[PDB]
């Protein structure tokens, strides 16, 4: 019962830890309807526009987005497989207590 | 002997994450927990 | 055109939700059926091919018998069916347990019950959320609906009506818990707060109204009263309108701080209103006092460093001015070194409206302030003296780890309070 | 929807059943026939948590009433709410314990446990969302104290996240009708403190008193005793059936009373009794129904928490009131009785409110407070149990079923730690 | 004072919600008078 | 508001209470049953200040009944007005006092004090802002003697503010029904000097003289003497319950009354009282009513107060009158007889005024005294109790009860300082 | 500079040292080492290890009383030679410390001043304590007065001194001290300072709203009454007044020193919230005769010469408006010799509040010094209580076998003879 019980620290410290970035990826992907979205934060703003009226003058902030959720999705499924495992080893272990 | 401690028993247990009364026990096994506080410069 | 979606949560939302669309019924004429027997109440009601408008509204609970008794009342026609949302169990004051058992079950059914309004909504001017602290749905649940509301929209306005665990009495004994744990995460995802405390209200009541046993309807009422009067503006016209956008430009200097504190005023009776001459000057200077505050802070304790004011009903732009110069000239009323122009006036030109069974007077003028100040870090105070000397012998934690979830939370919502407390004496000390 | 299976063990506990579910049957408008003669709705709309449908608008409870001794059930069946009972639910064995905790826990009621269990999974995979169980049972019994605790300990393991009530009898030193009962007494509650989740110690010795002096019954039978405890249980699951202004449920007393798993101890109590040159001269409101809650001659525990500390308490007020005079009440009593009150815990006064009055009456509450008191009872069990256990009197009757001598000892030992326990939560320092 | 304790008893089962939202007359709706459009 | 606890206790106070509860139902008009049935509003705005409100329009006394011996309880219960005493207000032991002080003050009255406070205190707080407390009993008898007075030592330690007034029966001497009388009277008397705002000192001689001259009844019984203690007990509070030209109170008597706090030992009186026969030939003025205050016929106590000095005098009349007369009438009252005033207190008059009559009566008063000659009773007391206890007499029936002989010393010691000190204000 | 020594003897002294050096560290910001983490120079003097002696001694007859000091939180604070013990006390017998116990001790007393006194470069003044009931606190400080006058000649000796009070008394043998006591404060001092405890328990109960206060509680405001004499020597201020000026204005005749002192506001957090305080204010209540620290009437005498010693936040203008207010009062009455008679003392650093104090923090309060003939009674009630026992001869069987002849107590009553008649006789007007 010990492993079983310590372990519930450790199986709980997972979902949150995957809930947060299900809620940090949406942030850096914004609004799911664009007019819910239309205001200062688009990459089609006035003060942008302005600046590329000069040539050579754009943004490499569409890519820095990219890369945040780069690592962000990757670490979810390097997440969802350490909690996958270890629900396995809760049931297996809740199944040896009950013949014990 | 010198009884058992309660309170900080029961704190331990919680910071584990032990919550049924059974598990709460077998933690008191495991780790009682028993008051044993009841017994060259000079300067002038 | 204006809209406001509200997203009442748990038996405080749903009982405020009852006084508050039962006003906006009789203000804008709809019948029980749903009918009136020009478009000003676009913003609240909507609109179907035969003239019927149905409420733009979510009673959301995970018990059953709170919103039982609304499906089988006086308005049981003038409600969707899909709009009222039911759980089977409760959190039943367990911050955790909605927020991290119950609460994924029905979140999603919720969630996109609200989508279908907003879709109803071509510009949406903001959300309006009522809960309370002490219940475990109102706190643990709606936690977790402004954490994924932030990330279906990351601009739209969600203003916080709240209840508050009042700094004496109690309906709830674990319930600092839920109130900590909740500050923590929904300052993130909250533009404006409301905190009102049943005990400053019962204060009120009992001194004014002449009301010696009060119930639950009476403080809604007043409630209602406060929600009409700030979406007044968007309504009705007016002089100088008003917009959610607005008044929170000019109440917050900074992210940290939204935590306002509002008042109203006159709240007199008909024998009371029968003898008594109002004034501008009469009702401006009543909201002052710190007997009239709903909340248990005095703002005297503390500076007030930004101010709203909603004038409406019959109220004119030369006299306003003057009630403001007179409130600027006296020492008691203090500001921050960093405010000498802390006001902003609306004003409107409907009377609010009464409703037969309340206990309000028909007066032809009233005020409403929204006084951001220092002297509600006393109140967050008050809330860490309780729960740290409970955390001290980590009671009824039990239950919270018990259900599921982590103890570090714990630990790093109580700092977070220090924080908090600790930023509003940098506003609190002049250069 | 939340279903509660009614438990029932022991000639003590199948006279209880029958006399409690007369009284909620009547308040439901249930004729002993099954139907529904009331008047209202709303004595049908929650009606589901304590009955099951049959046919032809017939209700019936869902209750398993056991017992080891056959004449008892012909009794309840011939009894005036007899038909109404569903006969299958009936459990009874051919030999009886006879006063002896040993038999009925391993060699007898081992038999009857398979029985039992086939009938309760039955009523509980029929209701889709149990709320919990609920048994009433004595500790001085051999079938209740006995197979009574290999049922909970059983239904524990099967369905673990469910409430389990019990409404349990423990013997007084005062008065007394068996010479072996602490055995009966010490060797349950460790099993009972293992696997309960709340518990309600009811003892016949205390109720006497109260028919005695309060009442002034001349002749107060077994029934008129049961009728105290029959309004008890009523009085918990009452927010459960009706809605109120502030509703509650066996969970949210049970989260709100427990700050930990080993105190699950309260001392009940009911406000209106009144006699019957007392029904004249009384003006029934909300101040004369606490002073009649606190004092304790009104309890229904063997134990003066005057000698203790309220370690935390919860009322639940049934009837239509100012809940303004509900809160102001209790802050009364917390401050007045400072010195009766845990520091550590501030606030320790739980409220709920229902509506709907007791059927014939207008007023009344139910008060569910834990407090330390409660250990003067547990320390007159522990005098006996030793002094008998010393010469090792009886012992032959127990030793002879299979046990051993060493379950004495160790069930002693666990007694004696939670009274080593809960003693030293009295003298604990907040600071 | 008659009539402060002659509604006292009466079988006055009914919800709170129910004896306090009846359905209100037609008469006392508001007029609407100051409104945006034409 | 301003609410009274009326105390009752012995055989005495038992039945003069039934009998003051009887006046006041009849005027505020309530029926036995316990409901309203008078006629004006007026009678209905200040009944909290003796009954309590109870559902039903019905109203319960804030009465505690005390009595050691049950067998007079069951005749209150069993009177007109039996059933308006609540039952729980009614609390007993099982055996008397057998006419000893010492039993009921120390043996079994600490048995029954317990019950006695629980009650008061749970009417202490029922109402909001009590007025005061007021009790009767008799000082001849084992309980209202004992026990009443221990109540008395109780209160004053938990309620030091409220006034405390005291309708107690002083025994007479040439009529006694009881040979420890003079026991007991000293054993009291010294109890209440030190615990008690202002004492009237009612006896029975004095009621006896009053039917048989001033009203020509021919067999005056217990019931007729107890109508007139009930006539004063209304018209001390006859302005705290009702409006008037001039109000008044328990306290702003008190204060007016009692000059020095040794001295609160008084002398009631009743006005309007004529035979049976002169119900029609008899004007109800104004000066008839003061010619007949200041006999000392009318009186009500065993003294004749032409033998020493009115202190200080209270008039305190009921019903509506111009106001002129009065102060004409008590002041022409006191140039006459200038020599039976003290000159060291002028204005000595107190006068205070309600608007509305009693019932069945157009105009009403009630006077109370304090005067040197009410030392004239306390002196021959000791006049008894010297013969009584220079012999030892009748002594071990109060030392089987644990006491001891100093506190007999002691008591005397009291009075003896008393009167001395009350002697000096005299010359 | 400036640096002050004290010198207190017996159990009353070193109390009020514990108060007042506690009161001092924290004054100028020293820590109980003795370290700070030159205002400090008037009252502690620099070391080797640069840690801050206190300029003071502790005289004591018993070892417990000042062992509790050796031991406190300010052992190291202190040096132990400072803490001067003896063996055996006088038991509150004015021969004794007179004539047999002080002459062992009487010159390791005068040792340790002296070194402390070659320390300073210019001394003003020797501050010491005692009282007129006990032996130690009496007998022991006659003598070395005496020994001390022909030390210095002309240095100053303040005696802030215990009177016994008029009705409560903690010894029996008080009076008989006492008249032998006036003596050394009569031709061996300059000023004084008597007070009893009575009028001090008066104004904690009635203003301070304590109900039950300790011997610290008093000696709080003792401290408060020498931190504000001694405030001018330690920090700058608009009129700053040295103790010699203090001296010249308040002394007539070379035998009237007996100055009593007065201490406004003494208010509590509570009443200070609801009440501001001007100047006009706290110059009233010196003069209020309930707030005098010494039972007499001043308004049954008139003044001679007051000294004020304003501190805080003042301004002179607002002090002659205060001044000016007094003159024109008929109940106060003056000399007629005393056209003017007030020293007005100006600071500007506000008294400081001790953590686990009773006075709240106020920004300006007021001391009060007045020489009036209202003191003279106070002797007279002396006199009678010392004579009703000389006639019989009480208790004198003990001093005269320690050795004083007893022709020495009829010389002694007729010093104060008169010395209450010179008070009369100066009070009666030559007009
Ligand atoms: N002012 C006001 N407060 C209310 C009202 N209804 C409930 N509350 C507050 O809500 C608190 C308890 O939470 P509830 O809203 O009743 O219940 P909940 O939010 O659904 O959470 P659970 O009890 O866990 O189901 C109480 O302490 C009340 O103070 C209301 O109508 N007006
Ligand atoms: N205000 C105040 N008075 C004190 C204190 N300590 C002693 N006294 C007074 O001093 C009187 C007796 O003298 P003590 O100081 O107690 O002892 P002593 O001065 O050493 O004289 P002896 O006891 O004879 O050795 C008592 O009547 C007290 O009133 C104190 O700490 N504060
Ligand atoms: N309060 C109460 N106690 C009862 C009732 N019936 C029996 N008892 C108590 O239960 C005890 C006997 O229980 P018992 O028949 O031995 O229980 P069983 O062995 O489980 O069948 C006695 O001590 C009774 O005091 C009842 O109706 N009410
Ligand atoms: N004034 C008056 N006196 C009464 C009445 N009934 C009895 N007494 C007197 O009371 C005295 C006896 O009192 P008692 O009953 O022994 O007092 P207790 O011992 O305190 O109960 C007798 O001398 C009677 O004269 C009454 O109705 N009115
Ligand atoms: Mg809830
Ligand atoms: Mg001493």
């Amino acid at each position: 019962t010990m492993t079983l019980g310590l372990m519930r620290g450790t199986i709980h410290r997972c979902m949150k830890f995957n809930q947060e970035m299900y809620v940090t990826r949406g942030i850096i992907k914004g609004p799911l309807l664009k007019r819910n979205l239309e205001a200062r934060e688009k990459l089609n703003r006035p003060l942008v526009r302005m600046y590329q009226r000069h040539v050579g003058t754009q943004l490499p902030e569409a890519t820095r987005l990219a890369q945040g959720t780069d690592l962000l999705t990757r670490h979810n499924l390097h997440m969802e497989k350490n909690l996958k495992e270890l629900r396995t080893t809760h049931d297996n272990l809740a199944w040896g207590l009950n013949c014990k | 002997e010198l009884t058992r401690n309660y309170i900080a028993m029961n704190r331990g247990a919680v910071k584990a994450g032990l919550v049924t009364a059974r598990e709460n026990m077998l933690y008191r096994e495991l780790n009682d927990i028993r008051i044993n506080d009841q017994e060259n410069m000079t300067f002038g | 055109m204006r809209e406001c979606i509200s997203i009442h949560v748990g038996q405080a939302g749903v009982q405020i939700g009852n006084a508050c669309w039962e006003l906006y019924c009789l203000e804008h004429g709809i019948q029980p059926d749903g009918q009136m027997p020009d478009d000003s109440f676009n913003t609240f009601f909507s609109e179907t091919g035969a003239g019927k408008h149905v409420p733009r509204a979510v009673f959301v609970d995970l018990e059953p018998t709170v919103v039982d008794e609304v499906r089988t009342g006086t308005y049981r026609q003038l409600f969707h069916p899909e709009q009222l949302i039911t759980g089977k169990e409760d959190a039943a004051n367990n911050y955790a347990r909605g927020h991290y058992t119950i609460g994924k079950e029905i979140v999603d059914l919720v969630l996109d019950r609200i989508r279908k309004l907003a879709d109803l909504c071509t510009g949406l001017q903001g959300f309006l959320i009522f809960h309370s602290f002490g219940g475990g749905t109102g706190s643990g649940f709606a936690s977790l609906l402004m954490e994924r509301l932030s990330v279906d929209y990351g601009k739209k306005s969600k203003l916080e009506f709240a209840i508050y665990p009042a700094p004496q009495v109690s309906t709830a004994v674990v319930e600092p818990y839920n109130s900590i744990l909740t500050t923590h995460t929904t300052l993130e995802h909250s533009d404006c707060a409301f905190m009102v405390d049943n005990e400053a209200i019962y204060d009120i009541c009992r001194r004014n109204l002449d009301i010696e046993r009060p119930t639950y309807t009476n403080l809604n009422r007043l409630i209602g009263q406060i929600v009409s009067s700030i979406t007044a503006s968007l309504r009705f016209d007016g002089a100088l309108n008003v917009d959610l956008t607005e008044f929170q430009t000019n109440l917050v200097p900074y992210p940290r701080i939204h935590f306002p504190l509002a008042t109203y005023a006159p709240v007199i009776s008909a024998e009371k209103a029968y003898h008594e001459q109002l004034s501008v000057a009469e009702i401006t200077n009543a909201c002052f006092e710190p007997a009239n505050q709903m909340v248990k802070c005095d703002p005297r304790h503390g500076k007030y460093m930004a101010c709203c004011m909603l004038y409406r009903g019959d109220v004119v732009p030369k006299d306003v001015n003057a009630a403001i110069a007179t409130i600027k000239t006296k020492r008691t009323i203090q500001f921050v070194d960093w405010c000498p122009t802390g006001f902003k006036v609306g004003i409107n030109y409907q009377p609010p409206t009464v409703v037969p069974g309340g206990d309000l007077a028909k007066v032809q003028r009233a005020v409403c302030m929204l006084s951001n100040t220092t002297a509600i870090a006393e109140a967050w105070a008050r809330l860490d003296h309780k729960f740290d000397l409970m955390y001290a012998k980590r009671a009824f934690v039990h239950w919270y780890v018990g259900e599921g979830m982590e103890e570090g939370e714990f630990s790093e919502a109580r700092e977070d309070l220090a924080a908090l407390e600790k930023d509003y004496e940098e506003v609190g000390v002049d250069s | 929807m939340r279903e509660i299976v009614h438990l029932q063990a022991g000639q003590c506990g199948n006279q209880i059943g029958a006399k409690f579910w007369e009284v909620i049957s009547d308040e439901h408008g249930i004729d002993p026939t099954g139907t529904y003669h009331g008047d209202s709705d709303l004595q049908l709309e929650r009606i589901n948590v304590y009955y099951n449908e049959a046919t032809g608008g017939k209700y019936v409870p869902r209750a398993v009433l056991v017992d080891l001794e056959p004449g008892t059930m012909d009794s309840v069946r011939s009894g005036p709410f007899g038909q109404i009972f569903r006969p299958d639910n009936f459990v009874f064995g051919q030999s009886g314990a006879g006063n002896n905790w040993a038999k009925g826990h391993y060699t007898e009621g081992a038999e009857l446990v398979d029985s039992v269990l086939d009938v309760v999974r039955k009523e509980a995979e029929s209701c889709d969302c149990l709320q919990g169980f609920q048994l009433t049972h004595s500790l001085g019994g051999g079938t209740g104290s006995g197979m009574g605790t290999l049922l909970i300990s059983k239904i524990r393991e099967e369905y673990p996240d469910r409430i389990m009530n019990t409404f349990s009898v423990v013997p007084s030193p005062k008065v007394s009708d068996t010479v072996v009962e602490p055995y009966n007494a010490t060797l349950s509650v460790h099993q009972l403190v293992e696997n309960t989740d709340e518990t309600y110690c009811i003892d016949n010795e205390a109720l006497y008193d109260i028919c005695f002096r309060t009442l002034k019954l001349t002749t107060p039978t077994y029934g008129d005793l049961n009728h105290l405890v029959s309004a008890t249980m009523s009085g918990v699951t009452t927010c459960l059936r009706f809605p109120g202004q502030l509703n509650a449920d066996l969970r949210k007393l049970a989260v709100n009373m427990v700050p930990f798993p080993r105190l699950h101890f309260f001392m009940p109590g009911f406000a209106p009794l009144t006699s019957r040159g007392s029904q004249q001269y009384r003006a029934l409101t909300v101040p004369e129904l606490t002073q009649q809650m606190f004092d304790a001659k009104n309890m229904m525990a063997a134990c003066d928490p005057r000698h203790g500390r309220y370690l935390t308490v919860a009322a639940v007020f049934r009837g239509r009131m100012s809940m303004k005079e509900v809160d102001e009440q209790m802050l009364n009593v917390q401050n007045k009785n400072s010195s009766y009150f845990v520091e550590w815990i501030p606030n320790n006064v739980k409220t709920a409110v229902c509506d709907i009055p007791p059927r014939g009456l207008k007023m009344s509450a139910t008060f569910i407070g834990n407090s330390t008191a409660i250990q003067e009872l547990f320390k007159r069990i522990s005098e006996q149990f030793t002094a008998m256990f010393r010469r090792k009197a009886f012992l032959h009757w127990y030793t002879g079923e299979g046990m051993d001598e060493m379950e004495f000892t160790e069930a002693e030992s666990n007694m004696n730690d939670l009274v080593s326990e809960y003693q030293q939560y009295q003298d604990a320092t907040a600071e | 004072l008659q009539q402060k304790w002659l509604a006292s008893k009466t079988s006055l089962k009914e919800s709170i919600y129910t004896t306090s939202y009846p359905r209100l007359p037609v008469c006392a709706m508001s007029r609407r008078e100051h409104a945006i459009p034409v």
